């Protein structure tokens, strides 16, 4: 598929860290430039809690994409569809539910 | 069944939804509802809320802490009822516990008003003692927002402000009656006040849904009568004679 | 009412603000307020203040601790009142809890004094039991600064109001003005409201002691004017000409 | 835009760290100089908390500067308007609110 | 001015760490000499709590000295006047009070 269709837990982190060209020696003058064109692509630390049976479907999706092969996602932050990739997605398997901890790095290509 | 006066709380019943439609749509009809009979006692849910800090450094008057309302909870509803294991409804209750699904259940009050919640069973107890009927104790943790009886309530302001005064003479030691119709096409839910224009020749008493006007002193006197916040009003004129 | 002598406390009334002005300005008025009737039990929130350490290495007499007043908080006002779902003031209460905004509410004692807080409803409860009236229990968390009754220590009590109107013809497209003398030797802490007795022939707009009457339709029209909770009131008459 | 309007709730952290030139001589003697020519810049570790709808506005405002560029701000410390740049503005999402953490660095530019 | 005239909180740290010449290879013999002449100059980790208005005065003092320009101070440890410098003095600005966390390294020159 091409669309992450699961619902994330309340606590979700959004780091931005824009990329700029900064020049400064010691404590003297400083110059700042916006470097690239596609500003900052952010990073979403996302956690999900799904029953022990849907864990297989979610992991099959993530492993089929396998680090590359960005997919479409609509974060509940700005509600605007973007393209992201996931590279870690660790999982913790409780007695009745499982908890995915993954990262989504927004991309362009 | 007057939902505007206090009620004694006896005759309250309890039902669990067993259909597939919308439990919050028509809770007055008990068609697809299974009653839990022999309810010994019931403690309804406590609609609470959690607070967020609303204090900023830029604020002036930092001497007093300020907060704000955040998410709200629906609380837990408990009830104990006579233990009848062979009775359907208790079997449905244990099935509700075991499957663990989230289901709707309503409480019918002796007003004609209902309160339907939605939750899951989180406790099933039982007290066994001699000389006392065995009771089964159930606790349901509620999820989401419930439908309070104040949601189904209605208001009516069909503008039926009518004032019929005596409009006749009064004497010392007697009194006259002034009437205010509260029928905006009949149904009404508001209040009103009435008072004389001088308080030096006549006095008023607003009670029994009527106005008693007493002519302590002679002359022409006036009485404004304003209903509610001031949506409508009227003026009465009363003559008090020396005789 | 003797605020300089102890008072019993039977006749304490709870009110909530539905107006748009400043509730702290004139709490004594009941104009833009709604009463919460049938109050079984009341418990005003207690003002508190955290502490900060004030002991320093440099000072002498270190055997005894020192502290200082921190941040004040207006506490939690709790009250249990009879459950009347169908009467206004309880549906307003549930709407206040649901929306979560911070409204004002006042407590009036049998002294002529009043404590006004600003807060939001944090708990809504019920108590069902046979032989006892169903009681809705409410808890309110107060924010900001409260205006306790000790702030108001002057109260001139007014005790006087008169109104002189134009009592003349009003033409279409033009408006008249009504004069209200509210000076019992000048000093006052009391406001008023006015209303038209028919809402068809003439409409009145009241703002900042300025009462403007528009003669929408010809004839004889009446404008009642009532001040405060309803102790003083009077009537004005205005003639309107078709031409 | 130019001016930062949102308020900072909990109590920020204000860091000074002035840069100096220090030489350590022998038996306890030293030599110290201010290194730079123009004062000290000071930085604010700041946290916002805003409803889930104003978070998009806050993120858009912080993105329009994008690490470089300076916006005006009046800190609730000395109450004098200064020019700052922000380059992290991490954000954690909750059920009804979003909590932002940021590092505003004051710049003479 | 030339004298820190503020009062510190009870909990204050005093590190000494004297400077000596130590020679020892492996686990064999060891030789120790007192190195310099001015022994140890200690270091006072100091914390203060002042109302939100005295913060401006305290910060103005510290930033006027600015790392260099040692000032006179009487620590309640030995009650003997010494000369110290401050280099960090971070601050935390609560609702009604502000807490300074600073370091005082005693000097000679």
């Amino acid at each position: 598929m091409k669309t992450f269709r699961w619902k994330v837990k309340p606590g979700m982190d959004v780091a931005s860290v824009p990329s700029v060209r900064k020049v400064r020696f010691g404590d003297g003058y400083s110059q700042r430039a916006p470097a690239g064109l596609n500003a900052n692509l952010k990073t979403y630390s996302v956690t999900l809690s799904v029953p022990r049976e849907e864990a297989t479907v979610l992991e099959s999706f993530l492993e089929e994409h396998g680090g590359w092969k960005s997919f479409l996602w609509t974060p509940p932050y700005e509600w605007r569809q973007i393209k992201v990739t996931c590279a870690k997605w660790s999982s913790r398997v409780s007695m009745l539910r499982v908890e995915f901890s993954a990262e989504f790095e927004q991309v362009v290509n | 069944p007057n939902p505007t006066m206090p009620v004694k709380g006896a005759g309250t019943t309890l039902w669990v939804y067993k259909g597939s439609g919308d439990p919050y749509a028509n809770p007055l009809s008990d068609v697809d509802w299974s009653r839990l009979a022999k309810v010994k006692d019931l403690t309804p849910g406590e609609l609470t809320a959690e607070s967020y800090d609303d204090s900023y450094l830029d604020d002036e008057d930092a001497d007093w802490t300020a907060t704000g309302q955040g998410q709200k909870s629906a609380g837990d509803t408990s009830f104990t009822l006579a233990w009848m294991p062979g009775e359907q409804g208790q079997q449905a209750l244990l099935a509700w516990f075991n499957e663990g699904d989230t289901r709707a259940y309503k409480i019918r009050f002796p007003n004609g008003t209902v309160d339907v919640f939605r939750g899951w069973v989180s406790s099933i107890g039982k007290a066994v003692t001699a000389k006392e009927v065995i009771t089964r104790t159930v606790k349901v943790t509620n999820v989401g927002r419930p439908s309070m009886a104040e949601d189904r309530s209605t208001v009516t302001a069909a503008t039926g402000m009518t004032v019929t005064p005596a409009s006749t003479s009064v004497v010392k030691g007697q009194s006259t009656t002034l009437t205010v119709a509260f029928q905006p096409e009949g149904v009404t839910d508001k209040s009103f006040r009435a008072v004389s224009a001088d308080k030096t020749k006549a006095t008023v008493s607003v009670s029994g849904m009527t106005i008693t006007v007493n002519g302590v002193a002679a002359g022409k006197v006036n009485i404004p009568v304003v209903s509610g916040n001031g949506e409508f009003a009227a003026v009465a004129e009363i003559t008090v004679t020396a005789s």
